[PDB]
């Protein structure tokens, strides 16, 4: 009865995974754009930094 | 050089004629011959001198003293004496071809061995003990080439054109000539020993062998050269060190001869195992024969196999069959050896080609606007 | 203070450099073997086991893969730097030989194991002798096969058993010659259940591998 | 022997003959 | 008994698929049309750390963006000072094979794991002045693939026996266990708040685990082959995965599906490491074809390429302040790109 | 989601003929080398046959060499196995297995410990 116990556990796992909150893709994908926009300036790879601040130059 | 001794002998001869001094024509010294008692109205025949190797000794120089005790209005016949300068001048034409072909060879082998050392030194991932010893080989070829050009300049100035400056210049020139020449044959022996040690020991200490080979390569010839310089400067120390003395020329000849027979033995020993390595891949044909042929052709310029064809020959006559065959053959292969060991090993290497291609690809990608 | 730290770290760097210049020397000298074999096979002759020994003043580390998982596709990529992989199979339930054929095929064709050589042991040569009175069923090609003219048989061996030996060998040789001969080679051998020459064999093949590697560097082989 | 060294000695032997040649017939020189 | 459970499982899978298709109102590649391009990011090599003898397998930036730990297969573990290129510590390991190494957030501990199935935690305090084994953990039966420090006293580990574990370093016992995978688990990544984490295995699924509870919440099956790399987006609500299929995929924790796929027709090589940048706009992926592609994480276009390595790129790390990017490969060199 | 669905089987008489199918859903079928694995009752997994990406290179187990015909259909994404001259000793559970990596030659798919990339299986009895 070990294999049927494992099958039951997989069924219960799928039941746990199904009964979750799902947010719309267009909504969640706009939060990522808001994040990338808000934290644009602070990025040192997007914008190259003068050699006086960058300790590797 | 020799010309000063010749003048000294002439001065000594003048002194000897004077001591004899201390109606016949009276004896006198006319800076060439000391003349015996002449007969009036008759020609006096004195044989061509016996202290000149290149003159026909047998002939006679006619000079007639007249009945007044004076020389005929000075008459002399030198036709019989000068029987070999024609043959000399004819043999001079032959030497210029040989004098040109090593200049051409050591121009090509100079040009084609700067790109190789540029590539090897410049690239980072081509740095290894193997590619250190190859760099020492190529820089020994370069030092050989420039030690030929330097020697050629003093040979030119000697031929076509102060004196003491020429002497010491000649001594420094000849010393660096037969030092940089000596180091090249020892560095091909070093490569012989290195390839013979990898196969037959299966482990090696990079630092121990590197410093051992470096010292054996550069340091050890300077001992031979130094001993030769000191001995030559002890016994002769006159003129240039161009003229041979006797057995002393062997002092640097013999330690070089015994680096070409040994290096040849190392060659034939290594080839035998390649027969095994091919045979052991058959059990595990013409293809194997072709691979062995190729391996032979890419291993014969490195260890200088062609040297053994005429390595041991006694010194022959200046003009002749054997001498010209030998010298033409040797000058051709000694000259083009540089270019051959350049093309076969540096240009045709797979890893070098790969690196160059990748660097070229990076350059093309960088040029994208 | 700013100078003292920039002197102390230079000395720390030099001491670590000196330690690595003695460990680099040790690491490059010693050769490495991977003892990969089946469970049925006699591999005796934590996760990983290690044997350290030396022959002719040459150090050999041999690594026995112990209690791992049967999925080899990930952890085997750590072994692309050993000097040789020793592969031992036991001649004989399922067709274990076919599984050995498939495993050797996968090892050979692998992208990251093209520069590593394989040493091959055929074990249980006595059981093959015991099977002559009781094989041919799982291979339809054993009948259409003749014994090599160029492989000499040892005294006191039934020619049928030698035929089975050379057939099994040629089954591994056809796989090894199918592709990628130039880069790496396969060295098949024979061994009894109890034998002592094996270590000398491995030594006399590891030298061969290193020699062929240096001759590959000079573009000769 | 070494061909370049052999060549040097043969060339040196050939070259060292300017005293006897220049001394005996100065007419071509003059 | 098995039929009523397998058919039910198929029904539940179809329900999840239909829920995902129901919530798929649009894609990330539609709402990002009017976004400025990141231009050509031309990064330069500033340093080159040359100390390792064998191939470099894993590395991990410290929280100060100054020191980094690098693990090779020669048995040495070397701590590099990124500025002065001085080797600070060199530790000889008891085993030769290493697959993971982790640098604690406080900088007191360094953990390493490999095929030996024993995770060695080293205390860097050393008032004596020499490194010493603080405690070794031996509770795994496969091989230790990846480990990460939550804090000084807790460490999450991933094994090759299809299970993940959470240890307590002080006691040396397993707090809990994570048993959901059906293949070798390659790597994991911790959220900044150390509350949730993801695990990528060799069954093309990604499991979202609750650290405190001890259960998984979500299973993402968008890949075709084994997932090697996994990295959290800097806000902790998305992550990108790199599989052997040669495509990168970006998943979401709230949309419960993939947002975007990164693929190029001239690339057929496997993915060995991924890492987001500080802002998250750039995604750095080290491929099997001896270079690192700089993907635009909101446009799915290549910003540039880091073709500095001469062998397979094995590990890639980005600093917490985004000042540098260090890559380690099997040529035994560490390239620090500006 | 990589999923494989075996089709066909059933009880047949020795000397008969039978065909199988393998529905390959959720991946680029054309770029993967695939193979057949079987589990004899009370025995371990043994390799039967395989087929490359293009379909040029084909190999069989010796005991079934020349008796089976494997063929892949990249148009409809389905693996098709023909079995002629059936034997009472060829009864087993059949697994349609996929190689884990694309554009490669080597495979490691004989693992009985819940290898993820094989189908649920079909029963063939004689
Ligand atoms: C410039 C004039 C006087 C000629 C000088 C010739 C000699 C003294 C020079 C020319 C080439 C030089 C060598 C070139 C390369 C190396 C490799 C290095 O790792 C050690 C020194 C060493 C071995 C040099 C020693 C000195 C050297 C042999
Ligand atoms: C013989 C006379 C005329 C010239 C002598 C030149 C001497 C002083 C020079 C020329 C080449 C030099 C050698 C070139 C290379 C090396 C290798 C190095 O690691 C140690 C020094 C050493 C061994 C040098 C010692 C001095 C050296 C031998
Ligand atoms: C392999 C190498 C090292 C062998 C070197 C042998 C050398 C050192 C020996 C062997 C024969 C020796 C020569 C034998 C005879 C003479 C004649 C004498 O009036 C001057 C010295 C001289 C010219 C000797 C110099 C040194 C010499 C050349």
């Amino acid at each position: 009865t070990a294999s049927i116990a494992q099958a039951r556990k997989l069924v219960e796992q799928l039941k746990m995974e199904a009964n979750i909150d799902r947010i719309k893709v267009s909504k969640a994908a706009a939060d990522l754009m808001a994040y990338c926009e808000a934290h644009a300036k602070e990025d040192p790879l997007l914008t190259p930094v003068p050699a006086s601040e960058n300790p590797f130059r | 050089m020799t010309k000063e001794e010749q003048i000294f002998l002439l001065h000594r001869a003048q002194a000897q004629c004077e001591k004899r001094l201390k109606r016949p024509c009276l004896p006198e010294w006319d800076h060439i011959l000391c003349w015996p008692l002449g007969a009036p109205g008759e020609v006096v025949a004195v044989p061509c001198p016996d202290y000149i190797y290149d003159f026909n000794h047998k002939g006679h120089a006619y000079r007639r003293c007249d009945r007044n005790g004076s020389w005929e209005l000075t008459w002399a016949n030198y036709s019989e004496c000068v029987k070999f300068l024609t043959n000399e001048t004819r043999e001079r034409e032959v030497f210029d071809r040989l004098a040109m072909i090593y200049t051409v060879g050591y121009s090509v082998s100079l040009a084609s061995l700067t790109v190789a050392v540029l590539i090897l030194a410049y690239f980072r991932r081509l740095h290894c003990t193997r590619n250190y010893i190859h760099m020492h080989l190529f820089l020994s070829f370069m030092l050989r080439a420039v030690s030929i050009f330097v020697k050629d300049a003093v040979l030119y100035s000697g031929a076509t054109l102060t004196a003491a400056a020429g002497y010491a210049g000649c001594r420094v020139a000849v010393t660096f000539f037969l030092y940089f020449l000596a180091t090249n044959y020892y560095w091909i022996l070093v490569e012989g020993l290195y390839l013979h040690s990898l196969i037959f020991m299966a482990f090696f200490s990079e630092k121990k062998y590197l410093w051992g080979f470096t010292v054996f390569g550069w340091g050890l010839p300077a001992v031979f050269v130094a001993v030769w310089v000191s001995v030559r400067a002890t016994l002769a120390n006159t003129g240039c060190w161009d003229l041979s003395s006797g057995n002393k020329k062997w002092i640097i000849q013999v330690p070089i001869l015994a680096s070409i027979v040994l290096n040849f033995i190392l060659f034939i020993n290594i080839v035998r195992v390649l027969a095994t390595k091919l045979r052991e891949t058959n059990a595990g044909t013409r293809q194997q024969y072709r691979k062995l042929l190729k391996s032979t052709l890419v291993l014969m310029p490195l260890f200088g196999v062609h040297y053994i064809v005429f390595m041991a020959t006694p010194y022959t006559e200046v003009s002749g069959t054997l001498w010209q065959v030998q010298m033409h053959y040797e000058m051709l292969f000694n000259s083009f050896q540089g270019f051959f060991v350049a093309i076969i090993y540096c240009f045709c290497n797979g890893e070098v080609q790969a690196e160059i291609k990748k660097s070229w690809s990076r350059w093309t990608l960088a040029l994208d606007f | 203070d700013q100078r003292n730290e920039e002197k102390a770290q230079r000395e720390a760097n030099k001491k670590i450099e000196k330690q690595l210049q003695k460990d680099k020397q040790v690491y490059r000298a010693t050769h490495r073997l991977l003892l990969l074999g089946a469970g049925e096979s006699g591999k005796s002759t934590t996760g990983i086991f290690e044997t350290k020994f030396q022959v002719d003043k040459v150090n050999f580390h041999m690594f026995d893969v112990g209690g791992q998982r049967d999925e080899r596709r990930k952890w085997i990529q750590c072994f692309n730097d050993v000097t040789a992989i020793i592969f031992v199979v036991a001649s004989s339930q399922t067709n274990r030989l076919q599984e050995a054929l498939n495993l050797f095929k996968s090892i050979w064709n692998n992208r990251w194991l093209r520069t590593i050589s394989v040493i091959l042991f055929l074990n249980k040569q006595d059981l093959l002798a015991e099977k002559v009175l009781a094989i041919e069923d799982y291979f339809p090609e054993f009948a259409r096969y003749t014994t090599p003219e160029d492989a000499t048989p040892e005294p006191g061996e039934d020619p049928r058993v030698t035929r089975a030996k050379y057939f099994i060998r040629d089954e591994f040789l056809r796989i090894s010659t199918a592709s990628g001969d130039g880069r790496h080679y396969c060295y098949p051998h024979f061994t009894c259940a109890v034998d002592t020459e094996n270590i000398r064999r491995v030594f006399n093949d590891c030298r061969d591998i290193i020699q062929r590697m240096h001759l590959r560097q000079y573009e000769l082989l | 022997a070494v061909a370049e060294i052999q060549l040097m000695h043969q060339r040196a032997k050939w070259i060292q003959d300017a005293r006897r040649r220049a001394f005996l017939h100065k007419l071509i020189a003059e | 008994e098995l039929d009523q459970l397998r058919q039910e499982a198929e029904q539940l899978k179809n329900q999840i698929r239909d829920a995902r298709k129901a919530c798929a109102d649009a894609t990330l590649s539609q709402i990002t049309n009017n976004i400025d391009p990141v231009g050509r990011i031309q990064m330069r090599t500033r340093r080159t750390l040359r100390g390792h003898l064998a191939k470099i397998y894993a590395m991990h930036w410290g929280t100060d963006s100054r020191l980094l730990v690098s693990a090779s297969q020669d048995g040495k573990l070397i701590i590099w000072d990124s500025y002065t290129t001085n080797k600070v510590h060199a530790i000889p390991l008891r085993s030769s094979w290493v697959m993971t190494c982790a640098y604690a957030p406080s900088g007191n501990y360094v953990a390493c794991g490999g095929l030996d199935n024993i995770c060695s935690i080293y205390n860097l305090k050393t008032r004596e002045g020499n490194v010493r084994v603080s405690r070794e953990l031996a509770g795994h039966t496969g091989y230790l693939s990846c480990c990460r420090f939550l804090d000084d006293n807790q460490i999450v580990t991933s094994s090759g026996d299809t299970t993940c574990a959470l240890w307590d370093i002080e006691t040396g016992q397993q707090t809990t266990t994570f048993t959901g995978h059906t293949g070798d688990v390659m790597s994991l990544s911790l959220a900044p708040d150390t509350r949730l984490f993801v695990s990528g295995a060799c069954d093309a699924s990604a499991k979202l685990w609750d650290v405190r509870e001890g259960m998984c919440r979500q299973t993402f099956t968008g890949h075709e082959s084994d997932i090697n790399a996994i990295c959290f987006f800097p806000n902790g609500n998305a992550f990108a995965t790199g599989s052997d299929d040669a495509t990168c995929r970006l998943f979401d924790l709230r949309a419960d599906q993939e947002l975007m796929t990164y693929s190029h027709d001239n690339i057929i090589c496997g993915i060995t490491s991924v890492s987001f940048s500080k802002s998250g706009r750039l995604l750095l992926a080290g491929y099997d074809d001896f270079n690192c592609n700089v993907w635009d994480a909101l446009k799915a276009d290549r910003a540039g390429v880091l073709a500095g390595h001469d062998n397979r790129v094995s590990c890639l790390g980005v600093t917490d302040d985004g000042m540098a990017v260090a890559t380690g490969s099997w040529d035994s060199f560490l390239k620090i790109w500006n | 989601q990589v999923q494989l669905q075996e089709s066909g089987g059933g009880l047949v008489q020795p000397g008969g003929s039978l065909r199988l199918s393998c529905a390959a859903s959720g991946f680029t079928f054309s770029n993967y080398k695939m193979n057949w694995v079987r589990q004899a009752p009370g025995k371990g997994l043994e390799w039967v046959s395989d087929i490359s990406q293009s379909g040029a290179s084909i190999s069989y187990t010796g005991s079934v060499k020349g008796r089976f015909t494997i063929s892949r259909d990249n148009a409809k994404n389905t693996l098709y196995l023909q079995m002629n001259s059936l034997k009472p000793e060829d009864t087993a559970v059949y697994y349609c297995a996929r190689c884990p990596a694309p554009f490669t030659r080597d495979c490691f798919d004989v693992t009985s410990t819940t290898y993820a990339y094989r189908g649920q299986g079909t029963q063939v009895t004689v």
